């Protein structure tokens, strides 16, 4: 089953990403990113890898086998023979085609599942500061820099110490503050005008 | 922080002709690189991004390539409008974002002589305290030129300026202003003042001089 | 500043098969058949097979005269028959239960 | 049709401050990230700052650090930034542009505005000075303008008339704080005698016109 | 396995949408829905149809087969010969059993992955201005019409155009203007009474 | 597909919870939890039985099979028969091995998708008034006892019962009345001030 990450919410891979398969992708004050993760790509590589090992041990290796010989009086025997050498090279072949045909949807879904995953990591550590915007990205509502990435990256991200911060940048960006406006709707009119009754009296 | 580098300095062509322009890098950005010309007294425009890609509205005789550290622009033919002030740009890793050194594009003729001038300063000038001497040359190819001020035939420093005109739709030849500024004390000084140019053109070293009150 | 979260890609063009498609494209892949061979005959752990050339394993054990070149050899790895392998009995007959001394030859 | 209208330039004292203001027409201003670039005169590109589409995300050139504020508004569709504490070497022509897409490798910049000129700078509006550059015996003649502030000058010759060999040379700051150019005009060696040449200089900013006519 | 939406968080399908197997179900300002989306089904009708053929063609169809005969002293053969095709005709009836057994739950589950990501679509393109309900719908804190129902179901629902309007409507709905009631706790009181002292002194 | 739960957001299992495999923990005023889910364990319990008993009852029982005899001029046939047994042999193996190892991924990937639907039901009839902190738990901005417990547990919430109250706790957290700190920012000073022009008009 499709997972949706792989060519889905998530656009196409990256070229520039070379030592892994699973990566991130930073933009903090003095740099750009590309950086592995070298966690989850290793046990990709070890879950493959035993895959692939195991695939190749089942098969068994042939011993010799050599055509055998008759006469023009046992064409009954020969011709069980070659039903035999027949069946049996028949069964071999759709083994092996069925086993590669599920075998590679086997991984692929694998590799989704890991990108998923992967993801739902990254936003569950970061549940308020983040503001995601699409495919796959967070936009950080306080300040970071590469000590928090990699803090990000080894996944102790110590949330409660930006909580506050980020909370006031949040409380800037929609806010009730456009509704408020920086006054009263217009009782600062009326304390103006209940100094105006002074006036009015006191002449 | 990647620093970039154009080369050449300026590109002489003549029309009906190809060009072409390096831009390298310090460390290896991967395809990040666009490109722009940019008119004089205008905004730079757009005109190829990831080194393959052309921009909309842009004729084909344009085209890109490059990876690695070095990239390269390249145009086909011209029609005499393309000559303007070129720009490459990274934009792989960032901020900052670094840009290219500006490369300009000059039309090729032959190469020709300086009509050389020179004026003395008016004595009104001196009424004012003002000594100004112009070396004037004018209809010249190529760009490159040598001035040399001489005072009673010794070299001076800091007291010149000059100024350079721009590339005559005519003839493609150039013309230049060389100003001696001082006070009186010195043009009263000494009376025997030159400007010797050294122009390719040119098959010696002119010598353009005067007197004092002349 | 964020940190944009994705997945490696390449330039190769090599393509599996699976069940819902044809031809997906693959960034790294193994093969698991084989095609190559070459058109020589070795032998097995160092022992050298026995070619009878244009000689029948009959002719062979009977000592067909014209079988005169291979009349000194003992041990094999196993024996090479040719097309032109006809020089069997040159007397006609009948060589009875040809094919069952063919299998107890065949583990000695 | 999209462009960008920026305003707020001028002549400021040194250390003052100023708060440009570039507005969008034509698309989504509240979907792209913008930045600004200016341009020494004489020199090439250099890239000052950007803001995010969201706003989350502000950064700066390093030579720049600490001096200089942006913002945006949505409903105004427009873009501020503040300078404050201004030096003489920033002195420039000043860009805002827009973003080509949204992700961190943006692909160039497609729009651009057209230019505003700032001049940072401690003088006053000077008017300028005419001097002959008279031929000695030879076959050419000019007039010298010197000591004017503000850009820009123009000078006629016989109101305009003068179409042929009358190269004039672009301005430059002396090391005093003014501006200075020469008007040459190639004439015949013979042409000494009879012809009147008159050299017109008017300066918008003091607004002076200086009628000078030129003789050996 | 279940990804959980077919008789999951989603009730039962709908009889009355004819021409898909994926749809939606809108409610403007002048109609009702059950519209499909011709973009997701195209996939599993070719995803479905490529997977049928491929079981097709692995089979290979048999060739001419007859039973033999055999005299009173070639019982040993014979025996032989059953025991042969009895064995081919077992292996061959469980790997088709086995095919189709697993072939089962991999469509199904596909399904459930169509329906999942189809989901996850509609909800990420809509991250603010929805209020979804339950039960895979959605409530629109703006106005919609036809065009921007159309703009949802072919992905392109350009957001930023309603973006400050349907904030307005949310904060209609919970707000904070219930705590504010439309002035003061009572400080319009004080400055009624500020305005009293003048009364007071100026009789 | 790893479906992230099991081992991945949520921690490892429970020692205490006897009585199922999907349960809950809860810790109201008068108690803590550990209490089991009997809905959808005895879905999983039904799916694995049918499994296996399918499993048992495709492979066939073997009859009667006695090892045959040949004198010195029927090896041949004798070999024959030798490559006939240790082929089917071999093939039955295979089967048998290659189904096992496919089958312990279905049913692992089967639990996981059960914990991971049984999480998503709970977060969604909890819309709002839950605060989740993590590996699987919420904080109910409003007051639960055991009956809303087991209204929680057989998925019967009613929701619009708690709606205004818990939104008042939510209120109490964050807010905006730290931003408001009980009066306004110094307009109750004008106010007082433009109590002082009286008194200074009225001297
Ligand atoms: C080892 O193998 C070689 C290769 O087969 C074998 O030599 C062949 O022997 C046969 C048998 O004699 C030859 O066949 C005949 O050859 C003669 C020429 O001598 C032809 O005239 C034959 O034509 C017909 O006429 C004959 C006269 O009536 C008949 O006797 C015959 O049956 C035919 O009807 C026929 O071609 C064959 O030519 C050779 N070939 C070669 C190229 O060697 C050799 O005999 C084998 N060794 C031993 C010891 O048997
Ligand atoms: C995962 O990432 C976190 C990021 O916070 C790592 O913690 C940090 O590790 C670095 C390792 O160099 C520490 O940096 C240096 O520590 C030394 C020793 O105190 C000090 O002399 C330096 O000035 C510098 O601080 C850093 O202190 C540490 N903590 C923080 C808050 O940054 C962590 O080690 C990584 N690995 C794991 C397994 O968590
Ligand atoms: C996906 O849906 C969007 C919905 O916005 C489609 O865009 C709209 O397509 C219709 C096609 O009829 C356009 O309607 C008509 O356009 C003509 C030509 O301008 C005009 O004369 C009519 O008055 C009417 O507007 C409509 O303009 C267009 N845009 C919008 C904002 O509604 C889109 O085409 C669909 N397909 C794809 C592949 O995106
Ligand atoms: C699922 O859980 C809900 C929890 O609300 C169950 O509803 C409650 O069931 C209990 C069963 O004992 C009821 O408790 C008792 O009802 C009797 C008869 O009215 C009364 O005499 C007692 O005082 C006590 O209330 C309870 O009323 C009922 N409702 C509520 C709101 O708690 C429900 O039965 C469970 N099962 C299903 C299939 O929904
Ligand atoms: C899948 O691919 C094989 C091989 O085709 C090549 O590689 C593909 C990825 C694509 O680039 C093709 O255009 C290449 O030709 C296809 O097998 C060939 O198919 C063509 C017609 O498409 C046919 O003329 C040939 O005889 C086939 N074989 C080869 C080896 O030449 C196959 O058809 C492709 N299947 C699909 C559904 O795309
Ligand atoms: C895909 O890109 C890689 C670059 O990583 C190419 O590999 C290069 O191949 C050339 C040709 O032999 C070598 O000289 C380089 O050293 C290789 N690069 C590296 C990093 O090893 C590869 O050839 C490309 N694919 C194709 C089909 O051209």
């Amino acid at each position: 089953g499709l997972f949706g990450a792989i060519a889905g919410f998530i656009e196409g891979g990256w070229t520039g990403m070379i030592d892994g398969w699973y990566g991130y992708h930073h933009q903090n004050e003095q740099g750009s990113g590309y950086a592995a993760d070298q966690k989850s790509t290793q046990n990709a590589i070890d879950g493959i890898t035993s895959k692939v090992n195991s695939v190749i041990e089942k098969m068994n290796t042939q011993f010799t086998a050599v055509g055998k010989e008759f006469n023009n009086l046992e064409r009954r025997i020969e011709n069980l023979n070659k039903k035999v050498d027949d069946g049996f090279l028949d069964v071999w072949t759709y083994n092996a085609e069925l086993l590669v045909l599920l075998e590679n949807e086997r991984t692929l879904d694998f590799h989704d599942s890991n990108v998923r995953n992967l993801y739902e990591k990254v936003k569950s550590q970061l549940r308020n500061n983040a503001k995601e915007i699409g495919n796959g990205c967070f936009e950080f509502y306080h300040k970071c820099d590469d000590e928090c990435m990699e803090s990000v990256k080894n996944g102790t991200y110590d949330y409660p110490k930006y909580s506050e911060e980020s909370k006031l940048n949040r409380e800037e960006i929609d806010g009730v503050k456009l509704e408020s406006m920086g006054v009263y709707q217009i009782l600062a009119i009326y304390s103006t005008v209940a100094s105006s009754l002074v006036l009015l009296v006191s002449l | 922080e990647v620093v970039m580098t154009q080369s050449p300095a300026t590109l002489s062509v003549s029309p009906g002709e190809g060009a072409t322009l390096s831009c390298r890098a310090s460390q290896s950005v991967n395809t990040n690189v666009a490109w722009y010309q940019q008119k004089p007294g205008q905004a730079p425009r757009l005109l190829i991004y990831g080194a393959s890609t052309r921009a909309t509205g842009i004729p084909a005789r344009f085209s890109g390539s490059g990876s690695g550290t070095e990239f390269t622009l390249t145009i086909s033919t011209l029609q005499s409008e393309d000559f303007a002030v070129y720009y490459c740009q990274q934009y792989s890793n960032w901020p900052p974002i670094t840009f290219g050194q500006g490369t300009r594009l000059e039309i090729k003729r032959t190469v020709a002589a300086p009509s050389v001038f020179i004026f003395p300063p008016s004595d009104e000038q001196l009424k004012s305290g003002t000594a100004s001497v112009v070396c004037l040359l004018n209809n010249f190819y190529p760009r490159e030129a040598k001035v040399q001020w001489k005072v009673d035939n010794a070299l001076q420093s800091g007291n010149s300026q000059e100024s350079v005109t721009e590339q005559d739709s005519k003839d493609s030849t150039y013309s230049l202003s060389s100003t001696l500024t001082l006070s009186k004390a010195d043009y009263e000084k000494h009376k025997v003042y030159a400007c010797e140019v050294t122009h390719q053109g040119l098959s010696s070293p002119v010598t353009k001089s005067f007197n004092r009150g002349e | 500043d964020t940190i944009c979260v994705g997945y490696h890609a390449n330039n190769s063009t090599d393509t599996v098969d699976t069940v819902l498609e044809k031809n997906v494209t693959v960034t790294h892949s193994v093969n698991l058949l084989e095609d190559s061979h070459n058109g020589k005959l070795c032998s097995l752990n160092g022992i050298a097979p026995l070619q009878l050339g244009k000689c029948n394993v009959a002719g062979w054990l009977l000592g067909n005269p014209e079988c005169d070149l291979l009349l000194t050899a003992n041990s094999w790895s196993y024996i090479i028959e040719t097309s032109n392998s006809e020089n069997g009995t040159c007397y006609p007959g009948e060589f009875i239960d040809y094919e069952e001394l063919r299998e107890q030859l065949s583990s000695v | 049709e999209v462009q960008l209208l920026e305003s707020g330039g001028g002549l400021v004292q040194p250390g003052g401050s100023l708060r440009l203001s570039c507005a969008a027409s034509g698309f989504t201003f509240s979907s792209y990230g913008m930045a600004w670039v200016r341009q020494a005169p004489g020199k090439g590109l250099e890239w000052v700052s950007f803001i995010s589409a969201t706003g989350l995300s502000t950064y700066f050139a390093d030579s720049v650090k600490g001096r200089f504020t942006i913002s945006r508004d949505t409903t105004k569709n427009t873009l501020y930034l503040q300078m404050n504490s201004l030096r003489a070497d920033d002195t420039a022509v000043y860009f805002c542009a827009r973003m080509r897409r949204t992700m961190i490798a943006f692909g160039g910049n497609d729009f651009w505005g057209q230019g505003t000129l700032v001049t940072v700078s401690s003088a006053s509006t000077k008017g300028p000075s005419v001097f002959p550059l008279a031929p000695s015996g030879t076959a050419a003649l000019g007039c010298l303008v010197k000591d004017y502030f503000p850009e820009p000058v123009t000078v006629s010759w016989n109101s305009g008339a003068l179409t042929s060999g009358v190269h004039t040379f672009p301005a430059v700051l002396q090391s005093s704080g003014l501006y200075s150019l020469s008007s040459v005009v190639t004439v015949p060696s013979s042409s000494l005698g009879t012809q009147t040449y008159i050299c017109n200089v008017n300066h918008k900013p003091s607004n002076t016109k200086v009628d000078k006519r030129v003789e050996p």
